[PDB]
């Protein structure tokens, strides 16, 4: 079973957003559909409920009128119509699915059993702005026979950003007085392993579609 | 309808049994379900029907009712429990409660401390980022002071702290001190003061711009 | 559940057991056992069937499940349903099969499912309420409080 949103982006104060799930593995018909969202650092807070089989549809009251949940059962594809954004809006947006009859098979009191990954919506006059990417570079004093090298991804909007590396330090990023993000990935590596490899990171900023490797060497 | 839950944290040591209580606003409300949310994570389902285990689920978690107040219970906290945990009314307006965060209580573990200067590339861009990293210590309150030619400094830097490990339980700590680069190219020797529970002196990692 | 003709109730059996559910499943059960705590009961009318057939709907959980008979291979099925019993007073045909008809037999009643029709709410002989087609186990009673 899966469930797989898109469309989540950078859009100004007063814009439109569609956002879209699209479910596998289990029947529009038998379930209903949810969208769920979370602001940076804060608790979950439902959005909006649509019964593909009733086409009945419910809304949390500080969206409603300006959000619209639908869902086209020949693409088994749930849909979120945001109108009127406003920066309070700005959140991750998960899609999630519950099983409408207690007698089907896999019922659970109407839990939200399983969920997307979410898409990330942000709400701002501010643009866009791809990354800065610099070396964090081994040395003496990056050394315990472990060392520690990483990527300084700097300067970007919005988020997010992914960065992947071909003993892991996930930092998560930070907002600078400029209103731009900047994250910090460091990995811990033998001191075996340099001049063997060299250790590369694949920064990925889809906002302004940057993608850039940049190689972390010694000193 | 609300849902009221308590605590808003908790720390406690592996093997600790561990409740959260969240009070429902109405009696005719029971079908209630608790999700586990790990960092950067969907949340995931580990009690429906206020009661009932999920499938997969450790038999470790456990939920029960006593009229409007539902309790989650982990009998023997693991590592891997340290989440935010909320309860759900399932219904019409659906609601969360505020989220109990879980951090695993270890023993005291000093942070390796560790500094790189700024890359080239950034030089010449106009600015120097210099980072101070603390890796894999606990607990996680610390105090990170940097200190260019044994001058404190304030304002001109960020702190970013990961979230606790999964499996050995611990934290790491980033600063970034931010300067220009001819602010950066007129100085040499730049300082970070780590202080820590697991520190009987407050350590310092040091380079000189040559 | 604060509409036209909108009451909040208990129900009933013969013998002072109580609708309460378990993940889903209507049972019967003794109210003050504290294991057995009784489904608080939303009933709304249904405009658009005959009145004189007294036709309901059932919303348990202050009427945020509605209970329906559903035509399966096994027969007609009891099943509770992620269904708001105000989105049933917007009416329709879906709504037929989340109403019952409330037939008097005195001071007790029958429900019969008007999407299964001859069917009758059933309670369990051995310690889940079930479909049937005058007897004690098909009948209930409505208590407000």
């Amino acid at each position: 079973v899966q469930l797989v949103e898109s469309g989540g982006g950078l859009v100004q104060p007063g814009g439109s957003l569609r956002l879209s799930c699209a479910a596998s593995g289990f029947s529009f018909s038998s379930s209903s559909i949810h969208w769920v969202r979370q602001a940076p650092g804060k608790g979950l807070e439902w959005v909006a409920s649509i019964s593909p089989y009733y086409s009945y549809t419910s809304y949390a009251d500080s969206v409603k009128g300006r959000f619209t949940i639908s869902a086209d059962t020949s693409k088994n594809t749930a849909y979120l119509q945001m109108n009127s954004l406003r920066a309070e809006d700005t959140a991750v947006y998960y899609c999630a699915r519950t099983v409408r009859g207690s007698k089907k098979p896999y019922f659970s009191g109407w839990a939200m059993d399983y969920w997307g990954q979410g898409t990330l919506v942000t709400v701002s006059s501010a643009s866009t702005k791809g990354p800065s990417v610099f070396p964090l570079a081994p040395s003496s004093k990056s050394t315990s026979g472990t060392a520690a090298l990483g990527c300084l991804v700097k300067d970007y909007f919005p988020e997010p950003v992914t960065v992947s590396w071909n003993g892991v330090h996930t930092f998560p990023a930070v907002l600078q007085s400029s209103g731009l993000y900047s994250l910090s990935r460091v990995v811990t590596v033998p001191s075996s392993s340099l001049g063997t490899q060299t250790y590369i990171c694949n920064v990925n900023h889809k906002p302004s579609n940057t993608k850039v490797d940049k190689k972390v060497e010694p000193k | 309808i609300q849902m009221t839950q308590s605590p808003s944290s908790l720390s406690a040591s592996v093997g600790d049994r561990v409740t959260i209580t969240c009070r429902a606003s109405q009696s005719y409300y029971s079908y209630v379900a608790w999700y586990q949310q790990k960092p950067g994570k969907a949340p995931k389902l580990l009690i429906y029907s206020a009661s009932s285990l999920y499938s997969g689920v450790p038999s470790r978690f456990s939920g029960s009712r006593s009229g409007t107040d539902f309790t989650l219970t982990i009998s023997s906290l693991q590592p891997e429990d340290f989440a935010t945990y909320y309860c759900q009314q399932v219904f019409a307006p659906i609601t969360f409660g505020q989220g109990t965060k879980v951090e695993i209580k270890r023993t005291v573990a000093a942070p390796s401390v560790f500094i790189f200067p700024p890359s080239d590339s950034q030089l010449k861009s106009g600015t120097a980022s210099v980072v101070c990293l603390l890796n894999n210590f606990y607990p996680r309150e610390a105090k990170v002071q940097w200190k260019v030619d044994n001058a404190l400094q304030s304002g001109n830097s960020q702190e970013s702290v990961t979230e606790q490990d999964s499996k050995d339980s611990t934290y790491s700590l980033s600063s970034t001190l931010t300067l220009s680069k001819a602010d950066y190219e007129k100085h040499k020797v730049y300082a970070c003061e780590v202080t820590h529970q697991g520190l009987s002196s407050p350590v310092t990692k040091s380079f000189n711009r040559g | 559940c604060s509409l036209p003709m909108a009451r909040y109730y208990i129900i009933k059996d013969a013998h002072q057991k109580a609708l309460y559910t378990r993940n889903g499943q209507l049972l019967l059960g003794d109210p003050d056992s504290d294991n057995y705590s009784p489904e608080k009961v939303c009933i709304l009318p249904n405009r658009g069937l005959d009145r004189s057939k007294v036709p309901i709907f059932l919303g348990m959980q202050g009427g945020s499940c509605c209970l329906a008979c559903v035509k399966t291979r096994e027969g007609p099925l009891l099943q509770l349903e992620d269904v708001n019993i105000e989105d049933l007073y917007k009416g329709g045909e879906q709504t037929t099969r989340f109403t019952f008809f409330q037939r008097s037999l005195g001071s007790a009643f029958r429900l019969e499912a008007a999407a299964c029709p001859g069917w009758f709410l059933c309670g369990p002989a051995e310690p889940p309420v079930q479909l049937t087609k005058p007897s004690t186990h098909t009948e209930f009673y409505f208590e407000m409080s």
